[PDB]
Order: structure tokens, then sequence, then C-alpha cells
RNA sequence: UACUGUAAUGGACUACCGUGGCAGUGACGGGUAACGGGGAAUUAGGGUUCGAUUCCGGAGAGGGAGCCUGAGAAACGGCUAC
RNA sequence: AGUGAUUGGAUGAUAGGAAUCCAAACCCCUUUCAGAGUAACAAUUGGAGGGCAAGUCUGGUGCCAGCAGCCGCGGUAAUUCCAGCUCCAAUAGCGUAUAUUAAAGUUGUUGCAGUUAAAAAGCUCGUAGUUGGAUUUCUGCUGGAAGGCCAAUUCUAGCAUCCUUCUGGACUUUUACUUUGAGAAAAUUAGAGUGUUUCAAGCAGGCUUGUCGCCUUGAAUACUCAGCAUGGAAUAAUAAGAUUUCGGCCCUAUUUUGGUUUCUAGGACUGAAGUAAUGAUUAAUAGGGACGGUUGGGGGCAUUCGUAUUUAACUGUCAGAGGUGAAAUUCUUAGAUUUGUUAAAGACGAACUACUGCGAAAGCAUUUGCCAAAGAUGUUUUCAUUAAUCAAGAACGAAAGUUAGGGGCUCGAAGACGAUCAGAUACCGUCGUAGUCUUAACCAUAAACUAUGCCGACUAGAGAUAGGAAAACGUCAUGACUUCUCCUGCACCUUAUGAGAAACCAAAGUCUUUGGGUUCUGGGGGGAGUAUGGUCGCAAGGCUGAAACUUAAAGGAAUU
């Protein structure tokens, strides 16, 4: 996890609000491919 | 340097009721006279209801913040 | 802060047994997963048969080729890299001779110059140090 | 709100000390304090103390001299059986040598040395040095 | 620091040293409690007589002149409230708050409110349950609670 | 409640009858590379880990089940069956 | 005092007897013939950059082979590789691997940490759980038994109005707590005694020309939550909140087989006269509630106003207007942009507006009215511990987003072109749908921040400020202002022998001189707020939440 830090951002990093978003997009499509497949 | 045994009468006076060495209410009690009546009524300085004559109902005072008003020219004595 | 109160034991010992569960090292002791992980058995040392002869290069700043051994363990035929210690040595393994298997003293984890966490400490039963040696 | 009319005073007591004041006084005053404080005297830590007797718990007012570095509270009032009467002080005061252990037991509020030689354990109360 | 709100106020009656006051007093503690039945009679709460005894007539206080406190003197008379004071002004206060907020619905602040003040019923009346001052298995219920005041 | 059965007490078992009992202080279920304890290792105090193994209990004789003889066995260096 | 193979003469390893041991061999202990001079009867195992004690030695190798637990050596001069020499450490042992204990105050009861390093639930309610203010026979003098030491310290009887039914136990609410005592197998563990040659051990021995041998021989003792018992004055739970003589009433067993019936003896039941002071602690600088005059951009529902922006209308006048760093898209003689007077529409409430107020937090600025609600202050009112903090569980929770109706001015994720640029799906510009606004449901997260949990006590001053209260022959006209004190707010400045890693901090102080009460959270950095399972959601997603493998540093505050 990381909580409160989530986004310290120390040093040079992909930056957060962004991650959080890219990780979104691969979780929902997992959703979609593993309704398909029942 | 210092007395809290035997503090001064000046700055305890200043102080808060219950912050005195012993506590005791700077309130009082009063003998009123109202201008038309001979009579006399003992009365609460701190009066938080509108206080009348002891027959047929003048004003003695009416309620305020802390002390009530008097009304008029009315003379008061301490107990 | 902490309850100090005299019956106030369950909070506290309920507080212990939950966050032991925090430590690297606690986990690795207690959870079911250390025996499935590991190809050894929660063991010392352990034989195998040597599939294949291998060779690997140590991370930089470090650069060679570090002469390991793929193994296949006897009990479970679970292929491992163990490393031979000491100048050549390679020779003497010899394809499909057994070779017995030490942790090579980190618990795991990782050595120095990648990826392997076991020594070769004897080879058909010679053991490494007598013939590097030569006694 | 107020659990410990004890813990309060000696943390009011001490903090005056380490500021450095000739006398304090302390609320709201019990019939426990006045025990630890009369313990505290036989062994010379406080001088002479006031306790004026307003219609409610009551205010002390010590006397006090440069004396006690510290005293405090055990809060919880553990159990202690004579046998380890030795082991708290051991982990607790500064050396074997002075400082007092004070401690609640049947036959009334008493130091450690005290409580040694009646052969008595009880409550462990407080300490001071 | 109060209870509920955040507020830390200091104010408060502080009652004098002395006891069985004043020097200047008289009457008797006879007829103290003759006024005390007499206004309890006409509907006043053990809070309002002492209000009206200060105020217009004598006595500072009722514990000073006779032994017994207003409530003690009442109960002894049996002419006592059914419910004691603290828990029927609150409970008006309730019915008060549900007149309103069948109103007017979307008041959230009334809404907080009002179980701030039903929750302190709750917990005030297993007080008065534990002391016996209430019938036991008295309990507090919304539908019912505007006809038990008046 | 009243039998029955046992060396005797018991839902141990059988007839009828009531609707109970346990649980957030962890019931019920799962894991244990778990037989329990007396003990062992560990150099303040408090602890943490181990205890198949000299003694004391417990259980078992490849897996389960049944039984004879006898004061005592559901025995296995006794028997019957899968 | 150490070196120098320079010679020099002075006990068992071994091999075989003897007796002893042994059920029969054997080993030990005794004594025996042989038995060491490079004492060839030859000590090895790991190291010598740091941590870690011990070589800037000499050859070979040249980021190769290899070392290396970690940091790091090796690219042609290696204090680390492969050798030699010398030296170090332990020594009949020493190195390695795995598990475990200490180090680990890196699981913290003793005893950690949570502003910024890992970590205070967005915020209130709340049931268990944990923790709970003060107060109820204290003081004095006279003994008694002991008592350490050149009268203190224990224990105990009396007397200040102190029970009794008897001849040790019954009553004193009940436990916890503490004390002493019972009972609890040894072995192991600590430990008394004792030369198994020492020692680990073992439980034996020790005296002695005496013979029914002796030491009336030793092998002590401790240790072993819950349970049983007991002395006791505190502390803390917990309980509570009549008597004295007379009678009707009425059942029940001894002694002088069962029926009979009295008697007395004693029970439990209800009247009549008498005694005792006839029986309720205070009112927390805890809490609840009442009452009084106020305070507030707190909440809901109406209502009302103000300019502006856009559109439309007419009314002028006439070529540019817009926009930019500079231009273009766009709008324009079928009259834009600018001038003026209206009307409609829906937003938003400028300036006053602040190191100000109100609110549980989110949040809340036009006027007026209505509806409940709240704090602080004042109080010689009232109840009398009703409290604090809170696993479950419950209410509210900006913005965005969703669902179904209204409304749609401006702004404006998407989209559209026009620029800029190497390209520019962006910054800039011009249009512009969802959205923005509102009623009715959902959602439940934000750098939801004071990145500081909530109650309580005490620490240090000065001047401001908001609300209330009291005083002054105060100044000007019930109020404004001046001076002074009190609590309650948001803060601010200065300073500390208080704290901190420092930045900084009236709390981050009163914490190794470590314990006032309580809730939640954290244990190197990733993997990961991911996977799977659960549960809430209409969805978006929320709450709960791993492992394999990976890595020697991530991170904090200051300095140059």
């Amino acid at each position: 996890a990381h909580g409160a830090s989530r986004y310290k951002k120390a040093r040079a990093k992909m930056r957060w609000k962004w991650k959080k978003k890219r990780t979104r997009r691969l979780q929902r499509k997992r959703r979609k491919m593993r309704q398909r497949s029942r | 340097e210092i007395d809290l045994l035997h503090p001064d009468p000046k700055v305890e006076a200043s102080k808060h009721k219950l912050k005195r060495l012993i506590p005791n209410p700077n309130s009082f009690f009063m003998d009123v006279k109202c201008p038309g009546c001979l009579q006399i009524t003992t009365v609460f300085s701190h009066a938080q209801t509108v206080v009348l004559c002891g027959s047929c109902n003048i004003m003695l005072c009416q309620p305020t913040g802390g002390k009530c008003k008097l009304t008029e020219g009315c003379s008061f004595r301490k107990k | 802060g902490k309850p100090n109160g005299i019956r106030t034991a369950r909070k506290l010992r309920s507080r212990r047994r939950v966050q032991k569960w925090a430590d690297k090292t606690y986990k690795k002791a207690h959870l079911g997963t250390r025996w499935k992980a590991n190809p050894f058995g929660g063991s010392s040392h352990a034989k195998g048969i040597v599939v294949e002869k291998l060779g690997i290069e140590a991370k930089q700043p470090n650069s060679a080729i570090r002469k390991c051994v793929r193994v296949q363990l006897i009990k479970n035929g679970k292929k491992i890299t163990a490393f031979v210690p000491r100048d050549g040595s390679l020779n003497y393994i010899d394809e499909n001779d057994e070779v017995l298997v030490a942790g090579f003293g980190r618990s795991g984890h990782a050595v120095g110059d990648p990826g392997v966490r076991f020594k070769v400490v004897k080879v058909a039963g010679a053991s490494l140090l007598a013939l590097f040696k030569e006694k | 709100v107020r659990m410990n009319v004890l813990a309060d005073c000696l943390k009011t007591l001490v903090n005056a000390e380490k500021r450095g004041r000739r006398q304090v006084l302390i609320r709201p005053s019990s019939k426990v304090i006045i025990k630890f404080l009369q313990c505290m005297q036989r062994r010379g830590y406080i001088g002479d103390f006031e306790i004026v007797d307003d219609h409610r718990a009551g205010k002390i007012v010590i006397e006090l001299l440069g004396r006690i570095n510290k005293c405090g509270v055990i809060s919880p009032r553990f159990d202690i059986q004579v046998d380890k009467i030795e082991q708290f002080c051991s982990n607790l005061l500064p050396s074997r040598q002075f400082g007092h252990l004070v401690l609640t037991t049947a036959y009334g509020i008493m130091d450690h040395e005290e409580a040694r030689r009646k052969h008595t354990g009880g409550k462990i109360l407080g300490y001071f040095f | 620091g109060r209870m509920y709100g955040p507020g830390k106020g200091m104010s408060a009656s502080a009652l004098p040293w002395r006891r069985k006051p004043p020097t200047w007093l008289k009457i008797k503690p006879s007829d103290v409690e003759e006024h005390i039945a007499k206004l309890a009679k006409k509907g006043q709460t053990p809070s309002q007589i002492g209000v009206t005894l200060r105020d217009s007539f004598g006595v500072p206080q009722v514990k000073s002149v006779t032994g017994n406190k207003i409530l003690r003197i009442l109960k002894l008379q049996g002419l006592a409230p059914e419910l004691p004071e603290d828990l029927y002004y609150l409970i008006k206060k309730a019915v008060s708050v549900r007149k309103h907020l069948e109103r007017n619905r979307k008041d959230k602040d009334a809404k907080f409110r009002l179980i701030l003040v039903e929750s302190r019923i709750h917990r005030l009346a297993r007080y008065y349950k534990r002391t016996k001052q209430l019938p036991a298995t008295w309990k507090y219920q919304s539908a019912t609670a505007s006809a038990l005041v008046a």
C-alpha cells in the first residue's frame, strides 16, 4: 500500500494522480475480460 | 516573596468567584423602598423576574444580564 | 497511548498477536508458505543431480562469469542453480553427477555479485575443499 | 475527566519544585494525599502544610524546601509481595541507598522501609527521591 | 468540556461558606414549607420554586432554613412530579423538534440535533431506572412522547 | 417424568412432554512440519523459543470393526471378518 | 631477563608380563622387563583493506580467472584473487549450512514510535470493553510481653462511655489484596555436608590392633495461576439507602408401647403501652436541566433587492470591430463594435472583508418575516455522580460523477477549427455538447491539513481582539468612547537550566529523574492499495486485503 505518503514524490517519479488512473484502466479491463469467460 | 496562605484583600476581590481561596458569592440582598408605599421588600441583587410590590403591584426592578435595574428614584439598602 | 489499567489484559495481549505479523522475519517463520516455498524441505542440506553446467554474469560494477550448476533435488525434482566455490572445479562436476547443496549462508535472499541462493558443498561425496587443496 | 486525585497533585508539586517556588497550593485534596505528604514529611523532604477547610474537597497549601528531585505515582496500583519490594526499587528508585517507595498496606500507608520490618506487602502507591 | 458541543464554559452559582444563614433573616422553617406546598399546587417545578423564593420573598436557600431540599419536601407532602424535571424538559424539547422536522424535512442541522437530545434521553433514563425514580420498564417512544408531556 | 442398560451415576438408551442450550470474554469451522506435563536452551529484571526422547499420565500395534477367557483386555509376540 | 639444532646429562604414548577387575573376557588403578634427541613419537583449522586481532613484503594474473556474510578488491605497479615467506586468533579441536536465543527499547506490561522520517479514522453519536471526584472511630495517656544496642523497632491490653448466646464461635455486608499455615512424587534446578587424585560427577564416607567397633552416621533444605484455611486498621470493588416489656394467634421435640390432653419449653405469624437526639453527608473552578438579558456571514422555509453578463427591441452615427508576444479562425455597410433608454432570462452577492465571527466537520456573506436549535456569560435556583473514551452499529460528509424531472445566463472536461513548433492531439486564440444552478434519490472519497486523536491537571509574561458580566462623583449625548478586573473564543509577539535529529514547538513542555484515563494506526524500500475471496454500490468505484519474486539502501532536517 502507501497510505498518506501515497504521493510523496521525494524523487523523480511518474506522478501519483496519473499512476492511479493508469491502474484503474488496467483494472477496469480485467473485469470485462474475466466476465467474458463466464 | 509569596503568601498563598494569607493573600491580599485587593487582589482576591478582583479574581473570579471560584478561583478565590474560599469561594463566596459577590451577589447580595437589598431592602428596597419604592416611592409610593412605606413598605419594604427583600430583593436579590441579580433578579431574573419582574418583582411586584407588597400590595397593588407597582414594579421594583426589571431583570437584565447581571444586576437588575431599579425603577427610577427608589432607594435600596444592602443587608 | 496504551491502556494502563489492571483489567486490560485482552487489549494488550490481542495487540501483540495481531501486530507481530507486521515484522518481516516473523512472517517467514510462522506462515504456512515456508513449507511450499524453498526447494529445500526446511532442511540444511540436500542432494541432487546436475542436469546442466551453467554460467552466469555478476551485476555491475563487478563483471565476470561465475560458473554455477543447475540441479534437481532428489526428493522434489525441483531445479535450482548452485554456485561452485573457488577457482575452477567446474571440470570436477560432470553432468549427471550427484552434488550436495548447502545454503549460501544468507537464508536464501541473494549473495554478492544474481539470483543464486545455493552452494555445492560436495561432488560425488569428495567435497570441494579436498580437491582444490588436492589433499 | 479527573481519575486520580493524587496523580494530579504530585505533578503540580514537582513542576513548581523545578521552577523553584517557596510554597504551592494543590486541589482538590484528600485523605490519601495528607497521609502521602505525612510520610514525605517524616523523612524531611517538605516542611509544614496547611489544609484549608473550605466547604468542598479542600485546598492543601504546602511549604516546601529545595529537596525533592522528583515524586511520582504508579497507576495502575500493582500488588507486591515482600519478596518483590526489592525487585521494584532496583528498577524504579535512583539508588539502593536513598529514596523511598511508598505503598498502602492493611497497617496504614507507609514507606517500603517500614513495610519490610512490619512484614506485610500491599498495593504500590507512588515514590519520591 | 460540556458533553456534546466543544464549548468549555465556566459559569456557575457559588454557594456561600456559612450555613443556616442569614443573621438578618427570620421567619420560620414551618412557614417556608407552606409556601413551597402552595406554589407546587399552583403547578410549578422544583427549580421554579427556589427562583420565586429568593427573588421576591426572603430565603437565599431552603437547605439553609429547613433541613431538607425542595424535592425532599415535595415528596414528603406528596405533591411531587410524575417524572423528574430534567427528563421532562429534554422530552418536551424532543417533541418540539419533531414538530419542526416533519414539517421541514430538508433541515439536516435539526436532524443532527434530534439525535443528540434523544441520545441523552436514553442514557439519562438509564440513570433514573437505577435510582428507582422511574417505573421499571419505562421507555422513550417517539409515538407516545407528545401526550406524556401535557 | 417413567422405564431400560451398566460395576454403578447420567440422553448412556427408549417412549411420551416442554422449547430450550452455546456465542463478540471468539461459539461453530480451518491450520499445526501438536501427544500433555514434570522439564530444556537463553548470562540484569520482564521475556522469547523448544519439550519424539530417562519419570508420571495418554493413545497405538499395517488400516478400520467385532469378540472369547478372566479380578482386570474391546489384548494383537489371543482369535473371527473385510 | 630473553635468544643461539653448540654440545650435555637427568616421564607415558607404545609393546608384553604380574596381580587386581569381570558371570567370562576388557578398560581403569597399582607394580614390572624393554621404551625420544632434528623429542621423525614432526598440530592442525581459519585468517592477515575495514568491520575484527595480523604484512604500504615478494613472484604470477590483467574487470580475465577468482575472492567477497556487508562495504568493496581485479581494466599491467592488486595492503583482498592464485602462490611463497612471516605474523595473528582459537587449539585436540577449528570452519561451513539450516533452525533458534541474546544483541532487538527493531513487537516495547516493565519499555518504542505516529507535525515534516513508517503511521491520528473527514467528522459527531454510541453499545459492550477499559477508567471513574471528595466524604463515614481519628487523636491522647497509663500498662504488659519482647527487643536490638551501646530508650529505638515489633506486637498487645486498658481507660475516654466498646457487642453479646455460653465455657474456644456466633455476630461485624461480601470478595479481591496481603500475611502466616496446610496439602502437593521423585529426577532435573538452586543448595548444606564430603579431597570421586583435580573435575564433570557420585551420595558417599570418616576415625581405629578392635571382634555384640564406634561417630545413639550421613544422604539437610528450598522450589512445586486455580483450589482449601487464617491474622489485618489501608487501598479498590460490592451490598444497603429497628429496639425494650405485655396477649390473642398458632405449629413442634425431650422425660415421667400406641391412642388420648393438657401442661410447660421453644418456634414463625398480628394488636396494646414505653424507650432512642427517632432515621436522608457535602453540592467538585465534574456533569445534566431550569431561569435572565444578549450574541452570531450556524440551519430550514418563504420574500425582496442590486448592478453586471448574454439575447431581443427600438434609437442614433458610420468602417472597421475581435483577439495576440505577433497574427489568423470569427463578426461586419441586409449597419457590426461603440452611444442611450427599456424589457426578459437565469446565475452570482463586489467595495465594506480583517493573521474577525458562527458551525461536529463538510461548510456558511443582499433585505425582511416566520420556524425550531446552539455556545459563552450572569445566577446565595434545581437534580446529586447521572461521567470520560469508545470494538460492533448509526447520522452528516466540498468538488467531480450517476439516476429521474425542471432550468440553461455565463463559464466550459470532450469535439471543432485558427496559431505556435522539427512535430504540438498542449500552453495562446475563437466557437462549443455534458456539466455548472434547483427538487428527489444515490455515491462516501480530497494536500477532507493544524499533514499534530479526545477528556483532565499543572507550568510565563506583555499588548491586541470577538462575546458576556461588574466597577468609575470618568468624557461627550438606554447607547458610543476612555480606564481597570473577570471568565470564554480565534490568534499573535517575546523567551526558556522545558523538549527536539534539526526545521521549529505554551505544546511537539512537565518522558531513562521513564506509569492521570482511553480510542485508532505503524515496523527497511518495492511488488501493491495490485491478485484472489468477501461485502456495500445502478455504475464509476468504496471498505477489507495477501503472496511468489525483488533490492542496499529508500526516507527526514539542516551545511558547503
